[PDB]
RNA sequence: UGCUC
DNA sequence: TTTAGTATATGTGCTGCCGAATTGAGCACGGTGTTTCGTCCTTTCCACAAG
DNA sequence: CTTGTGGAAAGGACGAAACACCGTGCTCAATTCGGCAGCACATATACTAAA
């Protein structure tokens, strides 16, 4: 997992510092260690680590753990850091889902970890009231009102709370607390009747103390996963197929899991009574739909029952492989063509073949299409099944069979997006490096501008700024403006598929 | 080289080598199989601990911490074909103090 | 035929452009063929059933259009359909029929319709990393570095 | 004006810290690419090719071509190194079977180590302790190799994990999809099932279903090794700071300086002796080629992993150059001497180049007995005392004695051969020039290599060394006749 | 035979397949600038923790008014270990 | 150890190696410091 | 290989 | 519900196919070096017809 | 007895291929000796079944 450990570092390097990118680093390669052996292998001063390892364990990265003779060893989550990356996604589709409350309540409990109710919504009235202007206040009902909506859809979710220590074992403090996660409480907003307006940044006791909030990362995953889903069977079939999953994934979301093999069957009574009265649909109409989406080839949904009229359920691993092997498919395709693409199509449907075998059912002249799956070899896309007449396993006496293994495809593939946004990263802060003589030029001469704005604001200053050498190199400021968004779109692009194939991954695992 | 007719010297063999380990004389030891027959000056890099050539270190391009060192030409040797082994010796340096 | 002769193989040549007009004839009337049925939607099963388009009735229309003069079989026609399926942009389905115009298989009929990909291209390959041939040689500090690198200074200069 | 920069610090060797190479540190290191198999141009006069083999710029071998990279004779040319690339992978066989004990050690689906969070704290908490030696960490590997090897299905993705094991020459199998005697398994049915295509248009593969287990070529183990955690290199007993799981299967490999390869220029016919380093990277490089070519013209198969299997074999033989389980119709026609052969053996680095190799200042001459000289004293032949010489340096005491030397000169038997001034390094043989001008200007601090005279210790010693007393130091006495004379009373010693 | 080649092949060798541009809409641009402002604010917050600067060359009268001035955010002892108190 | 000794060209630490030699010049350690005026 | 010891 | 039988399960315990060692050196010499199997280019010499 | 324009052959580079014409093909092990990996295989422990 180096391309892992290295696009932590990058992302603890970009986003906390440095004398706590290398604690996360030494966490991530080491795993779970006590303190003192941390600070020695480090070579930082005390104070530094226990500054970085605070300041990792506010945002949930990494965990605190009691073993033998009360000793605490702090282990850190390299999952958490990959998603991490996936901020500006969570953020979107909370702005989408929900209104601006709801994005800067996201945006806050993700900058900061862990807070209060009243600390989060104190801070998102405080900064709506800049959006707003014409001495407009921001009143802490709505704000209120939509955290209990994100709550009750599993969006935010309860940190772990401490055990109260009179009840538990009253005595000796132990070394550490030893947080507990009750699920009772998990979604469950505390009562808090003061109010109050967010203030405009003139810049001229608490009831839910204890109570601390993050992101439900689980359930954005499954919110993507779900909206995948629906977009491709749009793709396929039509809209309407799509609205219908949609609506049947809706209704499953709640009484189901975030990993299960199957979802909960559903009928389609009800399926046609939850579904939009924007759409003019009858129900013989939702029978045709589903009964077609389950004689597809792709197992999308399945039947698996008869009772309640039109008894139906959704395939959530099945589908998960099918998006894996479009995504397989289509970078083989952008990678070596069409006609490679469609070889390693053929050798997917076909478990087991043969070059022959390949050519004939191809249609790819000889000379080529062994060259692309030699190709393919070198990349790992695929791996030989090596049948041997004999214990010898010498080549002249054996069939080799073309086979493309899934897991291993996915794996390699998430390992070079990691890799690949890793060098994105690299490239970014290279160029913002060697241009920050340049970068520190244009901000000296646009604050002598933000300086003095309207008190002793003379028009004389306004003709003085492009004046400057800084105009000729205005086209490197904008060049290298570009290049900076172009990588960080790539960057956020190939999140997706990063997130598409970790599902997979998941997904796929047993964990016994 | 080895033999008379080739202009050869002695060879102190591994029992000439124990026999002097148990005379204690280090320093002649030393002399004889380090000095007087195959002495070399190499420089080695102190941060990756490689070879060097003309105090300089191709692998880390720099030359700061490259320092000249007394060595056997075989020992030398056999670094370098262990290198070649992918069997990469890595010297830590440090003063004589 | 599979000794010698063949109707894609000429003078011991293969006809890749021959194939490849084949390809793009089926794809182009399969493609109308679908919508066609999306725009008549009349019923979603009547519009799968029309938008399916049977080996026997493509083969008759590439014999109609006569793009070339060797004469093509209808298992040639249906190895074009499966080549195209293997290219992921069409679909076929098995369906049970007796007898009918096609009388091809016992009691089966292979229906062709053109369907769309699953999904869009992907990130990664919209990044120069994911396209890379030398991307096994990647490395912070050598001669091949992400910050001195060729592709993705083309790549956003472009 | 001028910096402060030191000129030299006597620095002694702590410790050797041993590890591995990457393929990016192996092209850092490595000066130039070596692709052109062949040795010499063209034309008459022979000069080797560029990027190829036999370059000087990765050292020189012949003492009057020096080397392209520093402009430094044979004498003081260190050599450099060079790196080739290879267009498939190949297992390294000293490696390979720290291979085999990683791949055993981890899983083949998610790549984790087959160990379950309690054991690995454990194992941790037993490896951080201060002072691990070496035959401690060999019995964790040996005892985290065999629980690993206990368990069959892993607790991380749940995949199943059968026996790996070694089938052939510098081939892995993987047991995963194994024949179940109980109820079998649905990922075995379906694998034995997924081959229906393969059937029916092959009937061949139905009869050899069976045995049909995962074959972890070099691409599929250097995949693996690519994406292990880094959590759990440590638990494999291999340093993270001396190298990586990666760079066990080996892309680029390391062709060594021209001092290493040293070249003879046979004049008399029309050729040259090399060593066999050269000839196998040569071979090495023409496998690279003509699978480079096999790939572009679209070769078969069979064909592309039999020159992939040569490869392998042809790389394994120029780092061990003697192996037991090659194949007859691959076995070598002629023995070569590879890495290994060079190391080990009597005529060895260790053995005959480090641990007993020959010295300069030194003769062999018969013996006859002598009772006139005392036990402490060894006569020397006139002729012998005036080949090895000891370097006198001139200090405020012997002066007249070195000027007197000097002035005698080489054919007087008390005399010198060569002075070596203190300023200048340069040595000035006595033979020539006038003598009586050097005696008159020795300076204090000069070398005056002097003859060997009489009080000198020197070092008596018969081949045959049974005890410490078999050489002895005795004081050397110069005498007219050509054999070396001592007291008869220190025969026994000598035998 | 394969030919023999003269000079090593290029660095980067050209591949005449090309990446796929990037996807458009308001989404993805609203993204960049979500990600350009978190990227942007999180490095002036409190837990982006900065390399202690250290060795200073004299002390003056204009120190008070060049000492950085920030708040420091106050972690909640009761669930941290104890061995984290300053 | 020995034998590594010998391989590297150091003299062992057996034998003559085992301790260090010191010089006994004509010296005065901690010599006395010229005070500072300014501090 | 032949030897010398 | 409980004692007896069947199966598995790993351990452990006896072989048999591997890989590694076998004194120190000194001195002479004779051999041979990678090549060689077939194809093509070049140069030379000589079967007759001409003085 | 000298000569020549055209022809054949012989020798020396030279490139495709892999030092054996064809595809075969042997023998001996040089003597321990400390690992081992297979198999096997045994015994007991545990769980299911009959009373
Ligand atoms: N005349 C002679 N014969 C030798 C020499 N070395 C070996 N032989 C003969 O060759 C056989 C043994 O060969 P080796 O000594 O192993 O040859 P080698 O050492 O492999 O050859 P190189 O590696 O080239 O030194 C013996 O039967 C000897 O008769 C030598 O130096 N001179
Ligand atoms: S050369 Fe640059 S663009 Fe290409 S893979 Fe390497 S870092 Fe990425
Ligand atoms: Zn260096
Ligand atoms: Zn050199
Ligand atoms: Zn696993």
């Amino acid at each position: 997992t180096q391309a892992e450990i290295k696009l932590c570092s990058l992302l603890l390097q970009e986003h906390f510092g440095e004398i706590v990118e290398k604690i996360g680093v030494h966490l991530i390669r080491t795993g779970s260690q006590p303190l003192r052996v941390i600070a020695h292998d480090t070579g930082t001063s005390l104070d530094q680590v226990k500054k970085a390892l605070c300041v990792l364990v506010q945002h949930n990265l990494v965990s605190y753990q009691v073993h033998k003779r009360g000793v605490v060893e702090y282990e850190a989550q390299c999952s958490r850091v990959l998603r991490m990356l996936r901020y500006p996604r969570y953020i979107y589709t909370t702005k989408t889902l929900y209104s601006d409350t709801g994005e800067l309540i996201v945006e806050e409990l993700l900058l900061n970890g862990k807070l209060t109710m009243s600390a989060v919504v104190k801070k998102v009235a405080d900064r709506l009231t800049e959006t707003m202007e014409d001495g407009k206040t921001m009143d802490y009902a709505e704000v209120s009102n939509t955290f209990v909506r994100l709550a009750d859809t599993h969006f935010v979710q309860r940190c772990p709370s401490v055990p109260t220590t009179e009840n538990s074992d009253p005595g000796p403090p132990p070394p550490a607390p030893t947080l507990v996660i009750n699920e009772k409480d998990m979604y469950l907003v505390p009562k808090l009747s003061l109010i109050g307006k967010g203030k405009r940044r003139r810049s001229s006791p608490i009831p839910d103390d204890g109570i601390y909030w993050q992101a439900n990362l689980d359930r954005f995953h499954q919110h993507f996963r779900d909206q995948a889903i629906v977009s491709a069977v749009a793709n396929r079939m039509d809209q309407t197929s799509s609205e219908i999953v949609r609506t049947m994934l809706r209704m499953s979301e709640i009484t189901t899991s975030s990993s299960a093999p199957f979802t909960q069957p559903l009928s389609s009574n009800e399926i046609f009574r939850s579904l939009p009265v924007g759409y003019n649909i009858s129900k013989q109409v939702l029978d045709q739909y589903l009964t077609l989406l389950a004689d597809d080839p792709l197992e999308f949904v399945g039947k698996s029952g008869d009772s309640g009229g039109g008894m139906y359920v959704i395939n959530l691993h099945k589908a998960l492989a099918s998006l894996a092997t479009a995504t397989l498919e289509s970078v083989v395709q952008e990678r070596f063509g069409s006609r490679c693409a469609r070889i390693f199509r053929l050798v997917l449907q076909k478990k087991h073949i043969e070059q022959k075998q390949v050519e004939d059912f191809a249609m790819i002249p000889a000379k080529e299409a062994k060259d692309m799956l030699y190709k393919m070899l070198s990349e790992n896309f695929m791996s030989l099944q090596e049948i041997p007449k004999t214990p010898d396993h010498a080549p002249s006496r054996t069939f080799y069979l073309y086979t493309v293994n899934i897991l291993s495809a996915a794996r390699m593939l998430l390992h070079r997006c990691y890799k690949s946004i890793a060098n994105l990263i690299e490239r970014r802060q290279f160029e913002t490096k060697e241009n920050k003589r340049l970068l520190e030029k244009s901000q000296r001469v646009e604050a002598i501008i933000a300086s003095m704005q309207a008190t002793g604001a003379e028009e004389a200053q306004l003709q003085e700024i492009e004046e400057m050498i800084t105009a000729p190199e205005r086209q490197q400021l904008e060049t290298l403006k570009r290049n900076v968004n172009k990588l960080d779109a790539s960057e956020i692009q190939v999140d997706e598929t990063i997130f598409l194939l970790e599902s997979y991954i998941e997904c796929t695992m047993k964990r016994q | 080289t080895e033999g008379r007719s080739r202009d050869g010297g002695l060879r102190l063999g591994e029992m000439e080598r124990d026999c002097l380990i148990g005379y204690g004389a280090s320093m002649l030891l030393l002399e004889r199989l380090m000095i007087s027959s195959d002495a070399f000056e190499v420089d080695v890099c102190g941060q990756c601990g490689l070879l060097g050539y003309s105090g300089w270190c191709h692998y880390c391009k720099s030359s700061c911490h490259v320092s000249s060192l007394r060595i056997p030409y075989a020992c030398k040797l056999l670094f370098q074909e262990l290198q070649s082994m992918n069997i990469i010796p890595r010297l830590k340096l440090s003063k004589y103090n | 035929r599979s000794v010698t002769g063949g109707a894609w193989y000429s003078d011991q040549d293969f006809e890749s452009e021959f194939v490849e007009v084949l390809n793009q004839q089926c794809f182009k009337f399969l493609q109308s063929k679908a919508e066609t049925a999306r725009e008549s939607k009349q019923n979603p099963m009547i519009q799968r059933n029309s938008s399916f388009a049977s080996s026997h009735e493509v083969w008759k229309y590439i014999c109609e259009l006569g793009i070339s003069k060797v004469e093509l079989s209808m298992e040639d026609i249906e190895t074009i359909l499966n080549t195209l399926i293997y290219d992921g942009k069409v679909e076929m389905t098995i369906i049970a029929a007796k007898e009918g115009t096609v009388g091809s298989v016992d009691g089966h009929m292979k229906l062709y319709r053109a369907v769309n990909p699953i999904i869009p291209p992907t990130g990664l390959v919209r990044a120069p990393c994911g396209l890379c041939p030398v991307f096994d040689d990647c490395h912070e500090g050598g001669e091949i570095s992400p910050s001195n690198c060729i592709y993705m200074t083309e790549w956003l200069e472009f | 004006k001028e910096q402060f920069r030191e000129t030299d610090v006597a620095k002694k060797i702590s410790h050797i810290c041993f590890g591995m190479k990457s393929p990016e540190e192996m092209r850092q290191q490595a000066h130039i690419q070596v692709v052109s198999k062949n040795l010499y141009s063209q034309d008459n006069q022979h000069a080797p090719l560029l990027y190829g083999v036999l370059d000087h710029r990765m050292g020189t071998s012949e003492k009057d071509r020096p080397c392209e990279t520093c402009g430094k004779n044979l004498a003081d040319c260190l050599g450099h190194y060079g790196y080739i690339d290879l267009e498939l992978p190949c297992f390294h066989v000293g490696y390979f079977r720290a291979v085999i004990g990683i791949l055993q050690m981890i899983c083949k689906t998610c790549c984790h180590i087959m160990l379950s969070q309690e054991e690995k704290k454990q194992f941790l908490d037993y490896l951080k302790r201060p002072g691990l030696t070496y035959l401690q960490k060999r019995g964790l590997k040996k005892k985290i190799s065999d629980k690993c090897r206990k368990k069959n299905i892993c607790h991380h993705c749940g995949a199943f994990n059968g026996t790996v094991k070694k089938c052939g020459l510098l081939k892995i199998i993987h047991e995963k999809y194994k024949t179940n005697k109980k109820v079998v398994d649905p990922i075995v049915s379906n694998f034995l099932q997924s081959f229906e295509t393969a059937i029916e248009h092959n009937k061949e593969v139905e009869p050899l279903l069976g045995r049909a287990q995962e074959n972890l070529n070099p691409l599929v183990v250097l995949n693996l090794f690519k994406r292990i955690p880094a959590e759990d290199v440590p638990l494999l007993l291999m340093n993270p700071e001396a190298g990586k799981p990666s760079d066990l299967i080996l892309t680029r490999l390391l062709v060594p300086p021209l001092c290493i390869r040293p070249s003879v220029v046979s004049d008399l016919k029309s050729g040259t002796n090399e060593d066999d380093l050269t000839m196998k990277l040569t071979e090495i490089i023409f496998l690279n080629d003509v699978i480079k070519k096999h790939r572009i013209s679209g070769a078969k198969t069979q064909m592309i992993m039999e020159d992939w299997d040569f490869l392998q074999l042809q790389c394994a033989l120029y780092i061990n150059s003697e192996l037991s389980g090659i194949p007859l119709n691959m076995a070598p026609k002629k023995w070569t001497r590879g890495f290994v052969q060079r190391l080990k053996g009597k005529q060895g680095r260790f053995r005959g180049n480090l641990s007993g190799k020959r010295v300069d200042f030194s003769g062999r001459t018969v013996i006859s007995p002598d009772p006139n000289l005392r036990i402490d004293e060894v006569a020397v032949p006139v002729h012998v005392a005036k080949i090895l010489t000891f370097p006198e340096k001139v200090n405020k005491a012997n002066i007249n004695f070195l000027r007197k030397l000097v002035q005698n000169g080489p054919e007087v038997h008390p005399g010198a051969n060569f002075i070596q001034q203190r300023h200048t390094q340069m040595k000035r043989f006595l033979k020539y020039g006038n003598r009586e001008k050097m005696a008159q200007e020795l300076k204090y601090g000069d070398i005056v290599e002097r003859h060997l005279i009489d009080g000198d210790v020197v070092l008596f010693n018969r081949q045959p060394s049974l005890h410490k007393l078999s050489i002895m130091a005795h004081l050397a006495r110069v005498k007219p006749h050509r054999t070396f004379r001592f007291n008869e009373c220190v025969c026994t010693p000598y035998n | 035979l394969p030919d023999v080649v003269l000079k090593p092949p290029p660095l980067f060798p050209d591949t005449d397949y090309k990446p796929v541009p990037l996807k458009t809409g308001e989404g993805e641009e609203y993204m960049l600038a979500l990600k350009q402002e978190l990227r942007e604010t999180m490095k002036r917050m409190p837990y982006f923790i900065e390399t202690p600067e250290e060795r200073q060359d004299i002390e003056r009268y204009s120190k008070r008014y060049m000492k950085v001035y920030k708040e420091e955010w106050i972690p909640d002892w009761r669930r941290l270990p104890r061995e984290m108190m300053p | 150890g020995v034998s590594e000794c010998i391989i590297m060209g150091i003299p062992m630490n057996i034998g003559t190696g085992l301790f260090k030699l010191l010089h006994k010049a004509d010296r005065d350690p901690n010599p006395p410091k010229r005070p500072l005026i300014f501090d």
